[PDB]
Order: C-alpha cells, then sequence, then structure tokens
C-alpha cells in the first residue's frame, strides 16, 4: 500500500511510480523545482518542502529506480496532483531533484 | 477524555493547549513550529481579542513550568462555518514559531488521495474533562477509539442525518471511551507506513457530541482530508496576516 511518491531518507532523491513498469523514477530537474518539491511534498501528506536540490546521476547513482519523469511545466500550475502532468522522459542532463520535506508525524524519543 | 489514561512526554508531541484568559479552553495540533490546526468554535466572539490567547506546548502536566508558552498573531477560520457544524476547522499562527524538540514535534496530514479507513483504531488525546460532569484533566490523557462508518453513526438510533460528508465519528457503540469538552479543537490520529516509516498523520480534528461517552452518540470529527487544500492555501495566503480571518 506505498504511496506512489516518496522522497529517500539518505539523500531526499523524490521518486514516483510507474504503473506500467512496477517501479519508480526519478524526476527529471526543470526550471520548475521548486514548485515540483512543494508540490511534492503537499502530495505525500508533509507542510512544506524546506529546500530543495538537484543531485547528478553519474556522482549519486540510480538507487533502483528506472527511468525519469518530466513535468509539463505549462501544466504544473494549473495542478493538484504531481502524477497528471508528469510523463517519461530521457532527461539528457542526468539531473534530478532532492526535496526536504519538513519531517512531521515521529517521535523523537529514545 | 472519558476513559483514557494518562500519557507521558514525546508521546504526542504535536499536541498543544490553547487558553484564554488563563483558562484551557481547545486543544489544537501543530503542523510546524509556527501553525496550529484547530476548530472554529474555539472563537466565539466572547473570545477573539488575539492577545488574550497563548498556546502551551512541550509539557502533559497543564501546570508544568517547563512548557513553553506563544502568543498568536492571526487565526483564519472556515468561512462556511455556518455558526460563524460542519467546516469546524481554523488554522492559528503563532506570534514566534516553537523550537522542534523532542518534545514539541508537527504531525503530518493525510496524503493526497489517502482515505479514512472504517474501523481502524485511531488515537485521541486532550485536557479535557474525564466524565461530562467532571473535571479538566491535569496531565494530558489518550484513548483509542475506532472510526464507524456514516451509515451507521447517521441512523435514527446514532446520529439521525446529523453528520455531514465532511465529518466522520470514531468511538464503541457501547459507549464508555470518548472525547469531551475541553477537548475540542485536538488530535485524532492514526498511523501507517505508506511513506515506509510509521508517521502519525491528522485525520479528524475533535468537534463535537452528545454528552460523552454514551453509548450511540460517539464523538464527531472534522475529517481533514477534505481540507487539505484549504489549509495549504490559507497558509500561503495570510502567513503575514494579523487578526481574526476567514478563508
Ligand atoms: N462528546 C464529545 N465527543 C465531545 C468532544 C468535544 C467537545 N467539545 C465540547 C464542547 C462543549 C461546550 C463548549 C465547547 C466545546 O468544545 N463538547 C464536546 C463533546
Amino acid at each position: 500500500p506505498l504511496y506512489p511518491v516518496q522522497v529517500s531518507s539518505a539523500d531526499a532523491r523524490l521518486m514516483v511510480f510507474d504503473k506500467t513498469e512496477g517501479t519508480w523514477r526519478l524526476l527529471c530537474s526543470s526550471r520548475s523545482n521548486a514548485r515540483v518539491a512543494g508540490l511534492s511534498c503537499e502530495e505525500m501528506g508533509f507542510l512544506r518542502a524546506l529546500t530543495h536540490s538537484e543531485l547528478d546521476v553519474r556522482t549519486a547513482g540510480a538507487a533502483g529506480t528506472s527511468g525519469f519523469f518530466c513535468v509539463d511545466e505549462g501544466r504544473l500550475p494549473h495542478t493538484q496532483r504531481l502524477l497528471e502532468v508528469i510523463s517519461v522522459c530521457d532527461c539528457p542532463r542526468g539531473r534530478f531533484l532532492a526535496a526536504i520535506c519538513q519531517d512531521c508525524g515521529r517521535r523523537k524519543l529514545p | 477524555i472519558v476513559g483514557g489514561r494518562d500519557t507521558s512526554l514525546g508521546r504526542w508531541p504535536w499536541q498543544v493547549s490553547l487558553r484564554y484568559d488563563g483558562a484551557h479552553l481547545c486543544g489544537g495540533s501543530l503542523l510546524s513550529g509556527d501553525w496550529v490546526l484547530t476548530a472554529a468554535h474555539c472563537f466565539p466572539e466572547r473570545n477573539r481579542v488575539l492577545s488574550r490567547w497563548r498556546v502551551f506546548a512541550g509539557a502533559v502536566a497543564q501546570a508544568s513550568p517547563h512548557g513553553l508558552q506563544l502568543g498568536v498573531q492571526a487565526v483564519v477560520y472556515h468561512g462556511g462555518y455556518l455558526p460563524f457544524n460542519s467546516n469546524d476547522i481554523a488554522l492559528v499562527h503563532l506570534s514566534s514559531p516553537l523550537p522542534l524538540t523532542e518534545y514539541i514535534q508537527p504531525v503530518c496530514l493525510p496524503a493526497a488521495g489517502q482515505a479514512l479507513v472504517d474501523g481502524k483504531i485511531c488515537t485521541v488525546t486532550g485536557w479535557g474533562n474525564t466524565q461530562y460532569y467532571g473535571q479538566q484533566a491535569g496531565v494530558l490523557q489518550e484513548a483509542r477509539v475506532p472510526i464507524i462508518s456514516n451509515d451507521v453513526c447517521n441512523g435514527a438510533d446514532f446520529y439521525g442525518n446529523q453528520i455531514k460528508p465532511k465529518m466522520f465519528c470514531a468511538g464503541y457503540p457501547e459507549g464508555g471511551i470518548d472525547a469531551c469538552q475541553g477537548d475540542s479543537g485536538g488530535p485524532f490520529v492514526c498511523e501507517d507506513s505508506i511513506s515506509r516509516t510509521p508517521r502519525w498523520r491528522l485525520c479528524g480534528i475533535v468537534s463535537w457530541g452528545t454528552g460523552c461517552a454514551l453509548a450511540q452518540k460517539p464523538g464527531v470529527y472534522t475529517k481533514v482530508s477534505d481540507f487539505r487544500e484549504w489549509i495549504f492555501q490559507a497558509i500561503k495566503t495570510h502567513s503575514e496576516a494579523s487578526g481574526m480571518v476567514t478563508q
């Protein structure tokens, strides 16, 4: 019952499930990274994205994803859900988005 | 909370107490270091001077000298809260943010599309009365109650069609465990591992009920999932607001 949008606890890369493959894909970095990071954190139930960065597959790895998804930046601002403005793409720059969402719902005691 | 038990420090770190002129009136849940989600009915006309409200956090005993108390900058309540019972929700912006420590943490929201699981047992907490004709609790109390279906709750023997679609009931047909006066505005949280880590999410906000812990009169909660977008908007929109505003 995993949620289709996940964020890594090792390096905050965003992963979005691709149901035709049963795999998670990375989100190709774009000029709308801030809004995509914000929207992804909201989607998952976090309040906001505190920050986001760009990772490079060549230095960070794939970490078990299969491909990329790219965001239709023109439709981006008409959405509530990430999955409806995303498409598979090549992401030639091999650079993807990482998002640090505000942590929540966990106790911090020993 | 009727039929609950005393809880300890750090267990429900998102729980806060909203006090007006010195008295605890409502509970609330931290969404961040400076935003609290509570019920709109906690701000009737007689309680709208923001300078007279304080948010108490980080302690389970109401008289702990170790809790932090901050002021309120603004309150945004739902314009669809016709009494001003649906849309019984409001956001409180603190004048300065609370530090997040092992005793002060925000709770999560339901994810998009995440629905309530009927029958699931969640937790409700607060400092409200432990008996309807009883006194408020000195130490924060916690109780576990299951979600009830609206089909059951709106039946003539429960609340006969008074449960509207953006609210739900939780409790036992038998009564015995329930939220009560002084718990309004606080959290109804359910734990899940859909983000691959167990996290507690705010599924409901304590809103109302007939008496407390009676059989067939379960507590009613505001269904938070239905207000996700209202919350995201309000925060963006009013981050720099001061006063009572509506969205
Ligand atoms: N039985 C319940 N589940 C319940 C929960 C919260 C309540 N809050 C109140 C309440 C009563 C008077 C004024 C404000 C209140 O929130 N009654 C309540 C009853």
